[PDB]
């Protein structure tokens, strides 16, 4: 029956506090800090003030863009009737090249606008990658978000520039609405063998799950041992404590071994970089390596082998 | 700004110039290459 | 003209510049193919001559 | 692939790569996760796993530099540590064994309510302040508009009777957060810091129960050296208290139910 | 063997349904009434199932029985024998493991409890940990129950369990387009990116720059107030996580719950409810 | 007309607010007309003349 | 305004920044809402009918 | 008004900004979405019939 | 209002802003949900069937 | 709030006429649409 | 607001002047398509 | 804000030499280019 | 024409944010002009030049 830190019971605020100023570069910020008893009843209630640097709105315009593409080709589709537009939403979309102009540009129709919307989803991403290691150190912060960002973004470039490009194809890129875009993984695991043969994923997964799996229990840890400030690992990480003391102490007596206040959040980063980067792997193979997963497995000793009670037959060999 | 009107302008002239070098560089490569594949 | 030179002193400069900067970079980046694309892709579909087509075969 | 040697083409010498690189990195993890606590401290048992090496398999890591902020001494880690004392007997002298607290467990600082001796020195904000400190220089805060004003909510002991009242509800200039409660107790008058973590609202009666330690223990709470402000030693130090109520303030609780 | 700090903390009892009787450790693990249980299933199981391992498909002799995890898997009873206990051989086997298997995560979970208990803990981990082993049942109990068929759950292949859902999955044909699934798939990400961040900030300010002091929260509730110009805050992170996860399983939990005993159609039809809507 | 009384209008509204809210509506209001029009029948880019160089050219 | 002269009141509940800034907004946009849905079936003069020749007379 | 005669209380207990600016989206909402479903299949005046074929007659 | 007599004290126990204002989003729900039920099946009065087809007589 | 009955006019009367200027600019612009292409 | 009415009327004015700058513009424009590529 | 009508001024003329210079540098651009392609 | 008057800006503006992001600025678009007119314009590798590098190789 002890408050379990749920929602921040009774809360409280104090002036919008601008954040530690910057050096000799970084534009001011911007902004007049708002606050919002419902969001904060959850999170640190004040909101902004935000920057913006160069590819901070280099960046952002580059994104408003394939938005403003992804988004038009898309609506223009259901013949510019929104009803139908909000009607099919999850179905609309807008499709990649035809096979012909397998890399050429593609025509102002012809699946040309999403090689052109495309780009501006490949500069603006990696753009504000940027505006992360720049924002990031300028605050005297090391990198390892810019870092796992970019083992994120090299797997959005497996489904890209690196791989569907790398196939002569403006078809093999994803294609761009939810629906379709869901149909793409679909697609996939088809046109070559079936994806949960090729390890990269089979592998890419057991990652999307630890992360589903540790930053789920330190989330609970922490909490559980938040009334010692485990909260605070910042200091804890420093100097420890009883929170790093009591936690820590469980998982020994539990799983055996165990790590640190510091450590975790490694493992924390790890599991999840070493999610894209398996991810993109696979992705990277399944086209212009392995074609046909399922087979490469068995025909490696690995795809399993169970009796028979169906089995049909073949027109191309009979007839 | 971080700056004053002398070593500013110092600076102005030190790169405006350098970075001649490049369009110079490029406007190299762009008519040498003219001269090799017409391109239209 | 004569008059324009007064917005200086609400809007802070340096946001209009790299604002206007950023403006001009994707959409340059956004025209030569928004045209590329369509109206004559001057690259590769009409001259000089076909060194591949003519050439490689 | 668990048989021996099968096929062989050019993506399968991959897989093995990054499984490979995995168990290599995993050890990293190992070693960056034997820092602190490390070494082990008695024998009442070996290393359980494949390779029982003498005190993990990865040789621990070297020490690390740590370079607190402004006006702070330096960490580092590993960083050997000065044994500590063992407020209780063991209950049989069995590796594995549990420990009896001697005395007055509530306070006998042990286990349930234990807790290491962290820097006695108030952790404070970004340039030079305490972050945490009582609504008394936390003047320039204000209780979150709507939010029922916990100043003057009357706390209950676990067992209901009251067990004194509140005070200054110790925020924070780093975030808008209510971390302590000031608990002017009502048998020692005194001011006993109370750790909003284990204190649980009720907006409904103005109280604030908290089922953690009976009404009497807000006596017998580690008191606070300064009531402007408190140091990280003690910021564990109250807080270990309470957390042995939960295994001590009834004889029930500690003992298994079935 | 204890940590540097453990030896002070080894209190005596605390335990759930008895056990101060177990109540001790062994190597750096607490015993108590459910670290012994959960191990009488583990090598009933990680051994029962050797015994699998051993029989195979046809028997312990056909060509098809083999030793490689990749392929080893034991296949649950034919839908035939129901909700009845099937022949180890033909089914039975697959149950008594999974029989264990659901004990040796409710003990460790309880454990899990009673330590929570002596280092005078908070519960959210066990909690938490529950949800992931409901899910394993509403995957193999819940479900079969109003399948009628105890064999109508899923194998227990190192990758063999993976056709099992490339069929089940396929029984409606494009899954994806399952209302559940889509989110429950969300938050497996949300919770990857998140936890990508977090763990990733924190190992950026106790280990900043060279020559820099460990930063304080005065940057991270601004880290984030600069690039994105908001930040959920330190507190919450620690919050949104489990949350993302114990929905995501719980999501997921739905998600094949309803699968078949609560919808027989392909996901993509469901999906129609919307377009008939007397508007558009 | 309006202007002789419209000048009070800042007196409630930020010079700011407009300045920033003008241009962003006519830039993307701007660019969702040659757009939305390229797209229609009298495209200009690749639609029809002048004479077909690249047709006539290119082969 | 028979009626809607005695509204005058109405201003201080509700608040003139609030009321004007958001209004402004809704017709930014409804603007644009309009013109699209009728642009979508109804006629289509940009498409609909000539000048439309150019397009297939005057292209190749 | 066999009720709106004593119904004045009301004001009392209902805050006057909440109701005020409530009713001010429900009916903002409700009418653009009346237009929108009746548009949608009983008389879809837009794409429907008459005056002329803008597009029918034009385009061809 | 028989129930009055006896039924006056309700209010003690059920505050009128909780229950004022939340009927008053059900009787809104329920209802549209309800036109949305019926319309949909029972009778699609507007786009079902007579007087007759406007847009379909006047359209070839 | 926040104002008095004194501003209450005024800012009504400025912002009510304005909003008529736009019914007589719009009902304007619904009337060369009536007379290009007549609908229903 | 942040202003009085002096500093207002003085903006108003070059501000309208300024809007005028664009439909003369923009209008011009218009003509200039209009008589080239006639739309309708 | 954040500054006189003496700076600002000078501001105004300098970057709106170099305004210009882009209308320049572009009608130029273009000019040149009706030349070789024309489009419309 | 216009060069002397720009020279004032370098106090406005820091050198090294303006250096270093044009640095990469360069090398960015660069890249991604051969991959541009390498991916379509003509691919002056395997374009013209005799092709049977294979078909006079693999041979
Ligand atoms: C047929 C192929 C279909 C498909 C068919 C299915 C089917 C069929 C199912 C899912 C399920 C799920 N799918 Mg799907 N799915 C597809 C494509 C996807 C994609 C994708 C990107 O393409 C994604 C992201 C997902 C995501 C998901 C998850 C939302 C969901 C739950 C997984 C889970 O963690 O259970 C969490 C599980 C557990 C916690 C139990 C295991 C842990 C136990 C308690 C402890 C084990 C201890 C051990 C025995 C002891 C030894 C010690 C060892 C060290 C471990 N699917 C395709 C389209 N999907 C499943 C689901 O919804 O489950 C609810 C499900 O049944
Ligand atoms: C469709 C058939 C015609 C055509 C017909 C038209 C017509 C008709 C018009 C245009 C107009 C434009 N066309 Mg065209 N156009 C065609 C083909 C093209 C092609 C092409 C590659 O083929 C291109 C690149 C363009 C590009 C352009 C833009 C340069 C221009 C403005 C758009 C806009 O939204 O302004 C929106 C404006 C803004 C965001 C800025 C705000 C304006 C105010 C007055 C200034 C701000 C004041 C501020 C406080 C001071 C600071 C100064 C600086 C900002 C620092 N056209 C074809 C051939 N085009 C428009 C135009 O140029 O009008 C003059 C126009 O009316
Ligand atoms: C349907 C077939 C016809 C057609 C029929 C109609 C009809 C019928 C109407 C329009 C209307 C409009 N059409 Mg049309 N139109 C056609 C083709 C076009 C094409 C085209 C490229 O082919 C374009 C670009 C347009 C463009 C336009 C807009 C000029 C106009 C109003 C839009 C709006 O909602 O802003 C909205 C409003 C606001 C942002 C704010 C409210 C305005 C207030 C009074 C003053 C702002 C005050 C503020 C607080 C002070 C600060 C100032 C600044 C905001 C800082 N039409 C075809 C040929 N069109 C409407 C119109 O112009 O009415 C006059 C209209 O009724
Ligand atoms: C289905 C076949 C019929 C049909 C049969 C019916 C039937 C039968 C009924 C309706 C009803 C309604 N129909 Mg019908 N209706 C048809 C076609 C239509 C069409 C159409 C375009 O074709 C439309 C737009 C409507 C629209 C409507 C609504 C006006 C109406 C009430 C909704 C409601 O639940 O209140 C929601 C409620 C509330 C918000 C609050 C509760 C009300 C209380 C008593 C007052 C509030 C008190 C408050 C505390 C005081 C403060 C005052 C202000 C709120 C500030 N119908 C077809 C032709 N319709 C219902 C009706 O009108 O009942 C009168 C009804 O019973
Ligand atoms: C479409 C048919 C023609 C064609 C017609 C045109 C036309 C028409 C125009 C261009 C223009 C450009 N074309 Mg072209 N172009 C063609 C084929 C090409 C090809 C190609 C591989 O085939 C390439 C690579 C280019 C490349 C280019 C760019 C050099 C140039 C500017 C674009 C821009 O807006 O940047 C965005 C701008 C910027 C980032 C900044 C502006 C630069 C100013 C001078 C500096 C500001 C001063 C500041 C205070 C000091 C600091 C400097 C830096 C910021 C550090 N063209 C074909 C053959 N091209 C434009 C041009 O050349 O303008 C001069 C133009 O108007
Ligand atoms: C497309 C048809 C032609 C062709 C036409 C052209 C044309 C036309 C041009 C090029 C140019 C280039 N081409 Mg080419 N090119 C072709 C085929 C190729 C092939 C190939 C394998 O076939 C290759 C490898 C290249 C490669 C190259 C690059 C060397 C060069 C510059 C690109 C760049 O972005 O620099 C990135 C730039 C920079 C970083 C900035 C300038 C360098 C500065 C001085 C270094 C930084 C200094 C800093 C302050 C100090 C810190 C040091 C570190 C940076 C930290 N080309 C074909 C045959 N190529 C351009 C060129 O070479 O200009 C000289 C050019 O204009
Ligand atoms: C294992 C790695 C996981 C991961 C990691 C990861 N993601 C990351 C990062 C990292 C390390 C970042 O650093 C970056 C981030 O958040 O930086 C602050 C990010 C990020 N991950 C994101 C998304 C994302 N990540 C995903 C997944 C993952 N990311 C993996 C699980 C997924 C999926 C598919 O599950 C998504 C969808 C972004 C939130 C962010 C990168 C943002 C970015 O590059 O933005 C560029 C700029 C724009 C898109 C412009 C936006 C335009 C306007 C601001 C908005 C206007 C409205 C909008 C157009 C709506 C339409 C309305 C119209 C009517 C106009
Ligand atoms: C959203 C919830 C996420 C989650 C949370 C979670 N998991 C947890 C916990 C929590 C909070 C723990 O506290 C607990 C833990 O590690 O405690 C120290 C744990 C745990 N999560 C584990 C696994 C696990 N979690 C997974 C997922 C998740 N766990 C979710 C992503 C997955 C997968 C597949 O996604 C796996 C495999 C265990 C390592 C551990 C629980 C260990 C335990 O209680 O083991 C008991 C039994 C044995 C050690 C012996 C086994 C003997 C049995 C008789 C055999 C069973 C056979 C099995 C059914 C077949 C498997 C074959 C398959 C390949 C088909
Ligand atoms: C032929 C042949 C060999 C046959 C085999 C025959 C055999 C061996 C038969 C025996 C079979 C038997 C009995 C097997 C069982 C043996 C046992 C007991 C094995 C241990 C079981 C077990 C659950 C092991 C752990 C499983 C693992 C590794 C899961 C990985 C998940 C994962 C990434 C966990 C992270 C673990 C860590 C680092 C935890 C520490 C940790 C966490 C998680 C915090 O949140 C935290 C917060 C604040 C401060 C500190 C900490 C902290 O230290
Ligand atoms: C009309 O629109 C209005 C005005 C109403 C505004 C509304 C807009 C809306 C609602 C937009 C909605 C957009 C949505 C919902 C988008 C959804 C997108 C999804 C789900 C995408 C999913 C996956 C996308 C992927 C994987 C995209 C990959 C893209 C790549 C890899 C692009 C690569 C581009 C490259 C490499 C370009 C290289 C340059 C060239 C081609 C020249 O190199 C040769
Ligand atoms: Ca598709
Ligand atoms: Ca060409
Ligand atoms: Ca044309
Ligand atoms: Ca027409
Ligand atoms: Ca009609
Ligand atoms: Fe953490």
């Amino acid at each position: 029956p002890e408050y379990q830190n749920i929602f921040t019971a009774v809360q409280v605020r104090a002036p919008a506090y601008p954040g530690v100023p910057l050096p000799k570069g970084n534009l001011p910020r911007i902004g007049r800090p708002i606050f919002s008893y419902w969001l904060g009843k959850i999170g640190d209630a004040q909101i902004g003030p935000i920057y913006l640097g160069l590819t901070g709105t280099l960046s952002i315009f580059f994104g408003l863009v394939a938005i403003s593409i992804i988004g038009f080709n898309m609506l223009a589709s259901v013949h510019w009737d929104v009803f139908q537009f909000l009607k099919h939403f999850f179905w609309l979309g807008l499709e990649p090249p035809p096979p012909q102009y397998g890399l050429r540009i593609p025509p102002l129709s012809e699946g040309g606008w999403w090689l052109m919307a495309g780009l501006f989803l490949t500069l603006s991403i990696l753009l504000w990658w940027v505006r992360t290691y720049k924002r990031a150190e300028a605050l005297g912060m090391s990198q390892h978000l810019s870092w796992a960002f970019a083992a994120a973004i090299f797997f959005y470039l497996v489904l890209g520039f690196i791989r569907p490009v790398m196939m002569g194809s403006w078809a093999k890129a994803v294609p761009f609405g939810i629906f379709p875009h869901l149909d793409w993984t679909a697609a996939f695991s088809i046109r070559y063998g079936n994806l949960y043969y090729n390890p990269f994923h089979m592998l890419s997964i057991a990652f999307l799950y630890g992360s589903a799996l540790l930053f789920a229990m330190h989330g609970a840890t922490i909490l559980s041992v938040s009334r010692f400030g485990g909260d605070r690992e910042i200091d804890q990480i420093t100097h420890r404590g009883t929170a790093a003391e009591r936690a820590a102490l469980f998982w020994r007596w539990t799983m055996g071994f165990n790590v640190t206040m510091e450590s975790i959040h490694r493992w924390a980063w790890w599991c999840a970089v070493l999610t894209v980067i398996t991810a993109g792997i696979g992705i990277l193979l399944s086209g212009t390596v392995v074609d046909n997963w399922y087979l490469w497995a068995v025909k490696h000793g690995m795809a399993p082998a169970y009796p028979e009670v169906v089995t049909a037959v073949n027109p191309y060999e009979t007839a | 700004t971080g700056l004053t009107d002398d070593e500013a302008k110092e600076f102005h002239a030190i790169f405006m110039q350098s970075m001649y070098a490049w369009f110079g560089l490029v406007v190299i490569a762009h008519l040498l290459a003219w001269l090799y594949r017409p391109w239209l | 003209n004569a008059n324009l030179y007064k917005i200086w002193l609400i809007l802070d400069p340096r946001r209009v510049l790299v604002s206007i900067v950023a403006f001009q970079i994707v959409l340059g980046l956004l025209i030569h193919m928004i045209v590329l694309s369509t109206d004559l892709n001057w690259l590769d579909d009409n001259i000089p001559v076909s060194y591949q087509a003519l050439g490689k075969k | 692939s668990a048989g021996i040697t099968h096929y062989i083409d050019a993506a399968q010498i991959t897989i093995w790569a990054f499984w490979l690189f995995f168990f290599g990195l995993i050890i990293y993890l190992r070693r960056e996760d034997k820092r602190e606590g490390y070494p082990l401290d008695s024998d009442r048992t070996e290393r359980s796993g494949g390779r029982v090496k003498v005190v993990g398999f990865p040789d621990l890591p070297d020490p690390k530099t740590f370079v607190l902020p402004h006006n702070g001494g330096t960490v580092v880690a590993p960083r050997v540590e000065a044994p500590v004392a063992v407020n209780a007997t063991p209950f049989s002298p069995a590796p594995g064994s549990p420990l009896v607290p001697n005395g007055d467990p509530m306070l006998s600082g042990f286990g349930p309510a234990a807790s290491p001796d962290r820097p006695k020195h108030c952790d404070l904000t970004f340039e030079g302040l305490p972050k945490i400190v009582p609504m008394r220089v936390a003047k320039e805060f204000s209780i979150a508009e709507g939010d029922p004003d916990p100043r003057g909510m009357t706390v209950v002991g676990l067992d209901g009777e009251v067990a004194g009242t509140v005070s200054d509800v110790w925020v924070d200039r780093s975030e808008p957060q209510i971390r302590y409660l000031e608990v002017e107790v009502a048998a020692n008058k005194k001011k006993v810091l109370l750790p909003i973590g284990f204190s649980r609202f009720d907006k409904k009666a103005r109280k604030v129960k908290v089922d953690a330690i009976k009404a009497a223990h807000f006596a017998n709470v580690p008191t606070l050296s300064n009531p402007d402000q408190v140091t990280l030693y003690e910021e564990d130090k109250v807080c270990a208290y309470y957390a042995g109520g939960k295994l001590y303030a009834t004889a029930e609780r500690a003992g298994p139910l079935l | 063997a204890m940590l540097s700090f453990e030896k002070k903390y080894r209190v005596r009892g605390g335990t759930l349904i008895g056990g101060d009787l177990f109540d001790f450790w062994v190597g750096p693990f607490y015993v108590g009434f459910f670290g012994v249980v959960g191990f009488c299933f583990t090598l009933l199981g990680v051994l029962l199932i050797v015994w699998g391992a051993t029989i195979g498909p046809t028997g312990p002799t056909s060509d098809l029985q083999t030793y490689n995890l990749w392929r080893i898997s034991i296949a649950p009873p034919d839908l035939s024998y129901g909700l009845r206990m099937a022949p180890l051989t033909e089914g039975g086997l697959w149950q008594i493991i999974t029989i264990c298997a659901a004990g040796a995560f409710i003990s460790w979970a309880l454990r899990e409890v009673e330590i929570c208990r002596k280092l005078g803990i908070g519960f959210h981990v066990p909690f938490a940990f529950s949800f992931a082993i409901g899910a394993y049942l509403v995957l193999v109990f819940v479900r079969p129950l109003l399948m009628g068929a105890w064999g109508h759950g899923f194998p227990y292949g190192i990758l063999s369990h993976l056709d099992w859902v490339s069929n089940v999955g396929y029984q409606f044909l494009h899954f994806h387009y399952n209302p559940a699934h889509m989110l429950a798939i969300s938050f497996f990400f949300t919770n990857c990116l998140a936890l990508s961040m977090h763990g990733s900030l924190i190992l950026s300010v106790t280990n900043p720059q060279k020559g820099e002091p460990v930063k304080t929260s005065e940057h991270e509730n601004t880290f984030f107030r600069d690039i994105v110009g908001y930040s959920i805050g330190a507190l919450a992170i620690h919050r949104l996580g489990l949350f993302l996860a114990l929905s995501a399983a719980f999501w997921s939990a739905v998600c094949i719950l309803i699968s078949g005993p609560f919808w027989t159609r392909g996901w993509p039809e469901w999906w129609n409810w919307w377009l008939e809507l007397p508007l558009w």
